[PDB]
Parts: C-alpha cells; sequence; structure tokens
C-alpha cells in the first residue's frame, strides 16, 4: 500500500491539462472553460490567468528553459505565450479539429501537437512555421510525445493503435545527399487515449477506452506487448511511468488514480474521489511530485 | 465522443 501526501489543491471547474515548471514551484492548469491558470503550489496561490481560447484547452506545457508556454484548444489553435510579459505571442494555425496535446522538445526549437484531425504536427516555434505533418492514424490522435533521448515520437489514437514514428529523417530533411512510421502497436480493442515513454528504459505505456493499461517494449528493430494492467472500470484517460520507482500510474473516468507494479503489473494502490473523474496526470521532471486534473480542479501530491 |  501507499499514501498520497497532498501538497496543493485547486478548486475550479473541470481541469484538463497540467504542466509543472521545471525550476519554479508553478503549475499551469488548462480548463474545460477555456481559461489557463498559473498556480504557485508552494504558496498555494493563483499567480496569473490567461484567456486566449474559445472552448476547452486540453494541451498545456512549459518550455524547459525559455519563459514560454504553449496551449492547445478545441478552437484548433496552438498558442505560444510568454509568462514574464504575460502576453499571447502568437497563434500557430493549421489543425482542423480539436488539439489534444501540445509539448515542447527539450533540444530542438520544436512544438509537438496532435489533433482530432488525425494528424500530428511539428512546429518550429522560433520561426513560427509548421515543419512537419505526420499522417497515418485513421481517427483522433489523442496523445503524442517526444522520446527523451532518441529521434522518436509515440502517439495514441482512437483508431485503436499506438504508433512509433522515426523523426531522424525529419531532423535531417535538408541534409546533403521526412518522418516515417516505425512501429504500429496493435492490441487494444477500443480507442487509445494516452501513451508515454519511460525516461530511461525502452518501454511504452498506453491506456484506452478498453479500461486497460498496456505495457510495451521495443528495440531498434522490434516492438511488442509485454503485459496489461487490469482493474479500472471506465475509460483510462492518462498513464505514466514513475520516474524514480518501479511503478506505473494511471488515471481514469472511474474516478480513480491507480498505482501498479512495473515488474508484475499487479495493483499497488488505488486512490478514489467521490464525485470527480480524472482526466490527466503528470510528474515533475525532478521531484517525487505528481499532479492530477479532475472534474473539480487539480491536486499536487507526493506518493509515499 | 471524448468531448468531456
Amino acid at each position: 500500500s501507499m499514501e498520497m501526501l497532498t501538497k496543493f489543491e485547486s478548486r475550479s471547474s473541470r481541469a484538463k491539462g497540467v504542466a509543472f515548471h521545471p525550476t519554479q514551484p508553478w503549475i499551469l492548469t488548462s480548463l474545460h472553460n477555456g481559461r489557463i491558470q498559473l498556480w504557485d503550489y508552494r504558496m498555494g496561490t493563483l499567480l496569473d490567468r490567461f484567456d486566449g481560447h474559445d472552448g476547452p484547452v486540453r494541451g498545456i506545457a512549459f518550455h524547459p528553459t525559455q519563459p514560454l508556454f504553449v496551449s492547445g484548444g478545441d478552437d484548433y489553435k496552438v498558442n505560444v505565450w510568454n509568462y514574464k510579459s504575460r502576453k499571447l505571442l502568437f497563434s500557430l494555425c493549421g489543425h482542423m479539429d480539436y488539439v489534444r496535446v501540445c509539448t515542447f522538445h527539450h533540444e530542438y526549437p520544436w512544438i509537438l501537437s496532435c489533433s482530432d484531425d488525425q494528424t500530428i504536427r511539428i512546429w518550429n516555434w522560433q520561426s513560427r512555421n509548421c515543419i512537419a505533418i505526420l499522417t497515418g492514424h485513421s481517427h483522433y490522435v489523442m496523445c503524442a510525445a517526444f522520446h527523451p533521448s532518441e529521434d522518436l515520437i509515440v502517439s495514441a489514437s482512437l483508431d485503436q493503435t499506438v504508433r512509433v514514428w522515426d523523426i531522424s529523417g525529419l531532423r535531417m530533411k535538408n541534409a546533403a545527399p521526412d518522418a516515417i512510421v516505425k512501429f504500429v502497436l496493435e492490441g487494444h480493442d477500443r480507442g487509445v487515449n494516452w501513451c508515454a515513454f519511460h525516461p530511461t528504459l525502452p518501454l511504452i505505456l498506453s491506456a484506452g477506452d478498453d479500461r486497460l493499461v498496456k505495457l510495451w517494449r521495443m528495440t531498434a528493430s522490434k516492438a511488442w506487448e509485454v503485459d496489461t494492467c487490469r482493474g479500472h472500470f471506465n475509460n483510462v484517460s492518462c498513464c505514466l511511468f514513475h520516474p524514480h520507482q518501479e511503478l506505473i500510474l494511471s488515471a481514469s473516468e472511474d474516478k480513480t488514480i491507480r498505482v501498479w507494479d512495473l515488474n508484475r503489473r499487479t495493483a499497488v494502490q488505488t486512490f478514489r474521489r467521490d464525485n470527480d473523474r480524472f482526466w490527466f496526470i503528470t510528474v515533475h521532471p525532478k521531484l517525487n511530485l505528481f499532479a492530477a486534473a479532475h472534474d473539480s480542479g487539480v491536486m499536487v501530491f507526493k506518493l509515499e | 465522443s471524448h468531448e468531456d
């Protein structure tokens, strides 16, 4: 068993995305009502509000080193903001349906976004130009993520697949004499809502409308399903690897956050809320510190 | 629908 040591809670209308700042004690929270909040979870206070979307904002992420954050909305825009000047700097337009996720790359000057329009887009945020459109999924792309150390992207789609994309050819598109799908991971019998890379091991987690969390393993030449976490009783909204313990975390519309053993895939702990479905979970890049977005706001907690 |  484990305990949840709550460090901060916001009370709001439904929250969709959360992003930890890497060095300041801040979270961004993007809300179903279109507002983005910036909270200090050390003081427990609201620092700023950012209103630049119409309708839900599902994507939200900080740049790792620049004073920027990116948001992605059901109004199809990918907005880039400066949190020091408190200005919306520009909109990146191109998606033709809801944006589900947006993140910054850790080294290249890139934003990743994915959309119900079935595409993944890569944008150069310095030049403000779309530099790639990754096509292949045949339904909403619910999640996309950069690999932390290799030129890979993993994506999850309501077409029931998880895709791994080789973007090495994209980085070298103009090298002297594009992205391509490397793996199509099939197994879920319903749409896939989320996917995640392990920070150091060649592992992938996915979670879906089949109420399952699946663990996959890859090499440079093959990828395969390893095992399944069973126990959620509604759609699984999100999943991640604990960066510092051999544990899997998932969050679900069944109103629970579940902790699972990475090696056995057995239940370790279940946390429940009485009235709130969970939509998203994230972990701080450094700290044993997690955030979860739900129907009534956001919780920031340690797991002990 | 995943609208929520």
